[PDB]
């Protein structure tokens, strides 16, 4: 099966493209660099099984950064409640959210 | 997972199903394969651009290149099949049976 | 037992250095003799296929077959013994390091154990 | 010696385009390894600041790191001006 | 929010794939695929992938579908998941793509060998005899 | 074709397989699969005829669809986790689509339909290469991602492959279709032990490859592609028929022959995981493969079929081209049972 | 999982710099030459803390330094600076190269008035050191405890007990 | 937006002016009264497709020239162009560019 | 200076959104105002929808597509 020639010879044929946090050109960071860094450091040498049970917090944070399901759900709930109150008529957005604020540099 | 990715995957599934229907015209089979690779390109590009994976910007071009090369091969094959029968109908390839 | 992921394993090493601490198989090992017999059978079938005197067509060819088979068999047996030694070492170390999973059974004599008796009738 | 010259002379006639193309390609392959300005181009690429230079926290043991851009120590670009 | 323009683009893309997935009159299927490729290129360009979108629109549309139609002629929600910062004085897409010559040596080697073998394979297959 | 071109294409096929086997990046694995696909097509069409062209285009269609599904699985995996390394699949049915793509590449049921057709269309050397070398890369990927696979789907497709191979081999008079159905059944046996032990999968792969090489080289030496065409071999080369019958008995899984070693081990392994019913059913179904092997043996060497007059002239000539590795392949596929524990070498 | 803390709207009030990008580009070289220390402290704190909320004071300091720099320009060199930044503003690329003459006028004026020397090519891009008393953050990533590694067994190899022990083989 | 408006304007003007050209002479009343499949033309299209793919590979060259690893990028660009020339030469010597 | 202004503006927008959330969610039973969706206490760069979620459509279009649509 897998013949790990790269590790035996120290060639680095394709390991540079495997993860987001591995020496991007011009030091451009990935959107989830910190989360992936934390998850990788936590799971290094532990192994996949213990890694799957014990590094669940970091992986959940990484997935939340990647897809942001929880953030969009919370924003949608806030917007839905705001729409409900604005249709009922007990809430009025401030001028800041209406375009009448004083923009800052 | 937003709705755009779901729409792209639905498009890919539709292309794959249409490839699996085989009304006629193996040229349509190649067309379905190319629609599938187009959907793959679009969704992979969207995912890579979104997460700012700078080195991953290599991958779509590569994919495109390889897939187009495949298309060339397929087209060649089609011609020879047609070159035997004069038409690219699927049912002409009934010589081999299980 | 999937030992592909064993820590400290050189990827493409057929025989690691630590395998040199194990007794090599003897040159008169029965498995080596069987590999030589396999080479001899290969030579006989080679003679038979090409329509040559099966027993006495090519002595050099049969000798080469037997020698190559013995060589590969010796190295394969070394690797086999090394891998089994690794398995036993790992099992013993795991038993040593996890005492709570392998308790010492209380020795009990048959004179104080009641086993149900089923007559043969 | 003579056979090669004869082949090149026969190719320069009735096939000049191929001779010119092969000569230009061979020169493009060979010349960069001999020019002294390729290192200059590499250095020019090195001196183009695309990112903000993040300052280093001083600990009193970096005599080579300047505290201000006008300090003499640090990489200089007088050679690039001379170019 | 322009009524979620990306949503309409994706729906038109799906509609086009459904349209030629029935495979009617393979030139009409190819034209539906041309429209679908244009819509997908518009999706990628509107997302911000100018270079990759132009690669689609040039390579895919102008070479591959053109050769397809040529051979046939011979025969008979959004805006939320985005970023906050900037990119500098360049585009990250261009830097990542141009890294192919400095970072992706292995990719260049394998792709070039594959393309050369593709040319040889095409010649051998189309030899005939 | 030109021998240089043929050598280059064979080296490209092998280089694609090696690129699949040595790379840790999913894109490089897909590129290796693409390279192998591209270089395989002319090999199937070395002898130009409509049958070979039809087989090549069917193979190309199936493999291109499999590659597209593989890329979709890779992209979904990347979407749900920004990883390119070949590791645990990290996601639901993305793994299902990966398994389906690899099954179509290998020829497992329910994606078995193309194997008999492509094998019948192409010649015997192309069939040898197709049925031996084209299994290394997908099986290597499956062994790498074995801890990810859902056991239900893999075991279902393995049992389906065994059943379909057993039933479809019974109806064949062509030798190439028999070999194709044998390959399907053997792949079914191989993939039913992947969830439990990949070493057993590799051992089965080695034994099957040896037996298939011996069988195809014996079929090439006595150039017959039909049961009756093979029935004429005894009048010229009885020793070839005897070796072929022994090899066929070995492929049937009979002890003490070599082909008994994998199934035995596999059954043993599956009993360690508290699984009994599937090993029982697999053995009872492999009985069908044995039946049609035994029918071929009856028609080959245990009985003497009528011959033809012109056969006499063939008595006066000898094969100009001789296969060097054929004797070794027969011995390895017949007489290696006592060396069974050597499987600890993690072959 | 916790409550995110944000500074009050009062903590984010600062006397803002209300000059356009043309004025900033015209003054940028002398601004980097003169306001280097607060800017470097702010950027060092910003890259070490990895948090906008932990670097709020330094932003006020850099704003104050910019305001002081512009106040000195207004008191001493208002007019030539006005022509210089007007010229810079006309160009669609805001190129320095089209009116080196106005730049020379402004540079000589500031050199005569405030003794300001313009930094040379490649000087503002140097990596400089910052003398700060702010403590180095010990865990900027808020990392948890890394899980314990495997027992990493070690010892001397011995032959397997009773051979392979697979079925009937004695070796 | 601006590009969309420009494309829409161009298409709309072309369509309207084509329609008026096609309908102005339709208001006045008047009388109102194979197989061969050449194989070289397919090879031309296939060769164009392959060379277009290699051009697609060559396209990022203007940005490739600022990487600080100039030797490696120069080697890889020259390698790509050499293989493009090799493809052209192989198709030339195999009588693939004949009529 | 641009970095300082960016940090201040982002924080001020987040503060406004937090105030509006506190006002709006006063009757929702199980809501906790300003609760992080991450287990870590590290600062996380807010999304574009976190800053412009409650604002008007025109400036959402600006912040999302202005650079892409500027020609
Ligand atoms: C359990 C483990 C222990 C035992 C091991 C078992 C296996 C051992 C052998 C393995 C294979 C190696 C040899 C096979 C090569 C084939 C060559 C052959 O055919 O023989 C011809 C040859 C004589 O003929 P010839 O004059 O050369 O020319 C005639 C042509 O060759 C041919 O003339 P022809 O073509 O005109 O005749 C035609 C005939 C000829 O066709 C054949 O005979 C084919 C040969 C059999 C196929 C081999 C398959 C591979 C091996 C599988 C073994 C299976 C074992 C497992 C149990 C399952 C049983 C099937 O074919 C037919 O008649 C067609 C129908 C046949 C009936 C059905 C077929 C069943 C065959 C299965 C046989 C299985 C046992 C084989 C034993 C050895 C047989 C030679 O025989 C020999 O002389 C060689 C025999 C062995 C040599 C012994 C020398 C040692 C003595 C000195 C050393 C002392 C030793 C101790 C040292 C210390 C003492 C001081
Ligand atoms: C000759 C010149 C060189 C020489 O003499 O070397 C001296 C060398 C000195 O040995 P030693 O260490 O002093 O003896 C210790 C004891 O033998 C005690 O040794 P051990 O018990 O520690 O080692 C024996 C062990 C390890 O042995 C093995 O793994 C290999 C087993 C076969 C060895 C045969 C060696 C010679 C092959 C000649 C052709 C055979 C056919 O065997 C097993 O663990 C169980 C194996 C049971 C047989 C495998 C099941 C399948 C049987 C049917 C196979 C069908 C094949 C296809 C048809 O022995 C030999 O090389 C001569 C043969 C020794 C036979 C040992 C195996 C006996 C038990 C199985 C009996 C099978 C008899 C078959 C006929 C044998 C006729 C020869
Ligand atoms: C069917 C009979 C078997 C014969 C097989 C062909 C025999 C000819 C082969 C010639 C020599 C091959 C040896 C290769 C030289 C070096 C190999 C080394 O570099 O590789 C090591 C591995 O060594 C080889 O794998 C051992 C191959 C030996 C095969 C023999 C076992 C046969 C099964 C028992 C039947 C008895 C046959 C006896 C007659 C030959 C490192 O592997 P690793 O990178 O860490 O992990 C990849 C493998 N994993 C994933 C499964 C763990
Ligand atoms: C050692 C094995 C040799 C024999 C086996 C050959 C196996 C197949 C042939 C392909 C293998 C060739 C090795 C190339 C591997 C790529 C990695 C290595 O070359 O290092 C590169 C060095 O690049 C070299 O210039 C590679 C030049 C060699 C390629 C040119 C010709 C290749 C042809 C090989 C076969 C192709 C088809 C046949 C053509 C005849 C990386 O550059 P580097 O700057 O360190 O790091 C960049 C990352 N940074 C930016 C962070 C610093
Ligand atoms: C580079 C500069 C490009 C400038 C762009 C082009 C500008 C176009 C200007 C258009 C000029 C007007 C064209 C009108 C002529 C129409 C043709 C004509 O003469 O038809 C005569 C035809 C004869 O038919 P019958 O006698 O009934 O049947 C006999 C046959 N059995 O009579 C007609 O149909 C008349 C048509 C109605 C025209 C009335 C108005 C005049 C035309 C103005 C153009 C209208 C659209 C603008
Ligand atoms: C590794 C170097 C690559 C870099 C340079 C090359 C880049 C691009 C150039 C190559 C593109 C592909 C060229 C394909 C060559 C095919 C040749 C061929 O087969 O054509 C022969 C003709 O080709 C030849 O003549 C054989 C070789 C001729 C010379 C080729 C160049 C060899 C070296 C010449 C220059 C050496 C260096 C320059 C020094 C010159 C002094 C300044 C037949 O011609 P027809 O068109 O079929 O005529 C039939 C109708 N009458």
């Amino acid at each position: 099966p897998f013949f790990d020639v790269q590790k035996r010879l120290g060639l680095d044929l394709d390991r540079w493209m495997t993860i987001q946090s591995a020496e991007q050109p011009h030091k451009i960071p990935g959107r989830c660099h910190a989360f992936e860094k934390e998850w990788i450091e936590c799971a290094h040498g532990i192994g996949g099984i213990r890694a799957e049970k014990e590094c669940k917090i970091e992986f959940d944070d990484f997935v939340e950064c990647l897809l942001r399901q929880k953030t969009m759900k919370r924003l949608s709930a806030i917007k839905r409640q705001r729409d409900k109150l604005i249709k009922e008529g007990k809430y009025t957005p401030p001028p800041h959210h209406l375009g009448k604020e004083d923009p800052r540099p | 997972m937003p709705l755009v990715y779901m729409n792209i995957i639905m498009a890919f599934a539709i292309a794959l199903a249409g490839l699996l229907m085989y009304r006629s015209h193996l040229m349509s089979s190649l067309l379905c394969l190319e629609g599938m690779m187009l959907s793959l390109f679009i969704m992979s590009t969207l995912i890579i651009l979104n997460t700012h994976f700078t080195l991953a910007n290599m991958m779509p071009i590569i994919l495109l290149v390889f897939a187009a090369c495949e298309a060339a091969l397929g087209l060649s094959l089609l011609v020879m099949v047609s070159n035997t029968y004069g038409t690219d109908y699927v049912q002409n390839l009934n010589l081999l049976q299980c | 037992t999937m030992m592909s992921g064993r820590p400290g394993r050189v990827p493409l090493q057929f025989l690691p250095n630590e395998a040199r601490s194990l007794p090599p198989p003897k040159l008169t090992d029965p498995r080596l003799v069987y590999m030589g017999f396999l080479g001899y059978c290969s030579g006989l079938i080679d003679n038979a296929i090409r329509r040559r005197p099966v027993v006495s067509a090519g002595l050099h060819r049969q000798l080469l077959y037997v020698t190559s088979f013995v060589f590969f068999g010796y190295y394969l047996l070394k690797r086999q013994d090394y891998m089994y030694a690794l398995r036993d070492h790992d099992m013993f170390a795991y038993v040593k390091s996890h005492p709570e999973d392998f308790p010492e059974k209380d020795k009990k004599t048959y004179g104080e154990i009641l086993e149900e008796f089923h007559p043969v009738r | 010696a003579g056979r090669i010259a004869s082949f090149l002379k026969n190719a320069w006639a009735k096939e000049p385009v191929l001779v010119a193309s092969f000569a230009i390609g061979g020169l493009a392959i060979i010349l960069p390894s001999l020019s002294p300005y390729t290192n200059y181009a590499i250095r020019i690429n090195r001196a183009t600041p695309y990112n903000y230079p993040v300052p280093l926290r001083d600990d009193g043991n970096m005599p080579d790191v300047p505290s201000h851009p006008q300090d003499p120590q640090g990489p200089s670009l007088e050679w690039l001006k001379n170019l | 929010m322009t009524m979620y323009i990306a949503f309409i683009l994706s729906t038109i893309f799906v509609i086009g794939f459904v349209g030629f997935s029935s495979k009617p009159s393979p030139i009409y299927g190819g034209l539906g695929l041309i429209v679908s490729g244009g819509v997908g290129c518009g999706i990628v360009l509107n997302f911000g992938g100018s270079f990759l979108g132009l690669m689609v629109f040039l390579i895919y549309l102008g070479g591959m579908l053109v050769v397809f139609g040529y051979t046939t002629a011979m025969a008979t929600g959004d805006w939320v998941i985005y970023d906050t910062g900037d990119s500098g004085f360049f585009s990250e897409e261009a830097m990542g793509i141009a890294a192919l010559y400095s970072y992706g040596t292995w990719l260049v080697i394998v792709t070039g060998w594959s393309l050369l073998i593709g040319v040889v394979v095409i010649m051998e297959i189309t030899r005939g005899n | 074709m030109n021998p240089i071109i043929y050598t280059t294409l064979i080296m490209t096929v092998m280089s694609g397989t090696m690129l699949v086997m040595i790379s840790s990046h999913w894109l490089l694995i897909w590129i290796g699969f693409e390279m192998n696909l591209l270089a395989m097509i002319p090999v199937l069409m070395k002898n130009f005829n409509p049958r070979a062209t039809e087989a090549a285009t069917k193979y190309f269609l199936t493999q291109a669809t499999a590659s597209m599904m593989l890329m979709m699985a890779i992209i979904i995996n990347l979407l749900y986790s920004g990883q390119w390394t070949i590791t645990k699949m990290f996601n639901p049915v993305a793994m299902t689509m990966m398994t389906m793509a690899l099954a179509m590449k290998l020829g497992l049921s329910p994606f078995h339909f193309w194997v008999p057709e492509v094998t019948q269309g192409i010649s015997l050397q192309a069939g040898l290469l197709l049925l031996t070398w084209q299994k290394l890369a997908p099986l290597s990927v499956l062994c790498q991602i074995s801890q990810s696979i859902n056991p239900n789907l893999m075991l279902t497709m393995a049992m389906l492959s065994i059943l379909i191979g057993g039933w479809g081999g019974l109806n064949q008079t062509q030798l190439r279709k028999i070999m194709a159905y044998s390959s399907i059944a053997h792949m079914g046996w191989m993939t039913a032990v992947l969830p439990y032990n990949t070493t057993m999968t590799i051992l089965n792969l080695l034994i099957y490859i040896t037996m298939t090489l011996a069988m195809f080289m014996l079929l090439i030496h006595s150039s017959a592609t039909t049961t009756l065409s093979l029935s004429h071999t005894w009048n010229k080369m009885p020793v070839i028929t005897s070796l072929m019958m022994v090899t066929l008995l070995s492929m049937g899984g009979l002890p003490p022959l070599s082909g008994f070693m994998p199934k035995w081990m596999i059954i043993q392994e599956m009993t360690k995981n508290e699984s009994i019913i599937m090993p029982t059913l697999m053995a009872m179904t492999a009985l069908l493969n044995l039946y049609f092997y035994m029918r071929l043996a009856y028609s080959s060497s245990l009985t003497m079929f009528p011959s033809t007059n012109n056969m006499k002239m063939k008595w006066q000539f000898e094969h100009t081209k001789q296969m060097k590795l054929l004797p070794t392949m027969i011995v390895l596929s017949t007489l290696v049972l006592p060396m069974t524990p050597a499987l600890s070498s993690l072959n | 999982p916790g409550i995110v803390e944000l500074p009050t709207l009062e903590d984010l009030k600062v006397q803002e710099v209300k000059v356009s990008s043309s004025v900033l580009k015209a003054a940028a070289h002398h601004y980097g030459a003169q306001c280097d220390k607060p800017n470097k402290e702010f950027m060092l704190c910003r890259w070490e803390e990895k948090d906008p909320r932990r670097c709020l004071e330094e932003g006020k300091l850099v704003n104050q330094c910019a305001l002081d720099f512009f106040r000195q320009i207004k008191r001493h060199c208002a007019e030539p600076f006005t022509e210089y930044w007007t010229c810079i503003d006309y160009s669609g690329l805001q190129l320095f190269r089209h009116c080196r003459k106005q730049q020379a006028k402004f540079d000589e004026c500031v050199l005569d008035k405030l003794g300001w020397v313009r930094p040379d090519l490649g000087e503002l891009s140097k990596v400089t050191k910052v003398k700060t008393d702010r403590p180095l953050p010990e865990n900027p990533y808020h990392s948890r405890a890394r899980p314990e590694p495997n027992p990493e067994a070690e010892g001397d190899l011995k032959p397997a007990k009773h051979g392979s022990r697979l079925f009937f083989w004695t070796m | 937006m601006n590009i969309m408006l420009t494309l829409l304007t161009n298409v709309t003007l072309a369509s309207l002016l084509v329609l008026i050209a096609f309908w102005l002479p339709q208001l006045n009343a008047y009388s109102e009264k194979r197989l061969p499949f050449s194989m070289k033309f397919f090879l031309v299209a296939i060769t164009f497709l392959l060379f277009d793919l290699e051009i697609a590979l060559l396209l990022p060259l203007p940005w490739a020239s600022q990487t600080n690893n100039l030797k490696t990028m120069l080697t890889m660009a020259l390698f790509l162009l050499i293989l493009l020339a090799a493809s052209l030469a192989y198709e030339w010597t195999q009588k693939g560019l004949e009529w | 200076l641009f970095q300082a202004e960016k940090d201040r503006r982002v924080l001020q927008m987040l503060r406004e959104n937090l105030e509006e959330e506190a006002i709006i969610m006063k009757d929702v039973p199980d809501w906790k105002v300003g609760e992080s969706v991450f287990h870590t206490t590290r600062w996380v760069t807010p999304m574009m929808g976190e800053l412009y979620g409650l604002r008007t459509n025109e400036e959402i279009l600006s912040a999302t597509y202005g650079f892409i649509w500027y020609t």
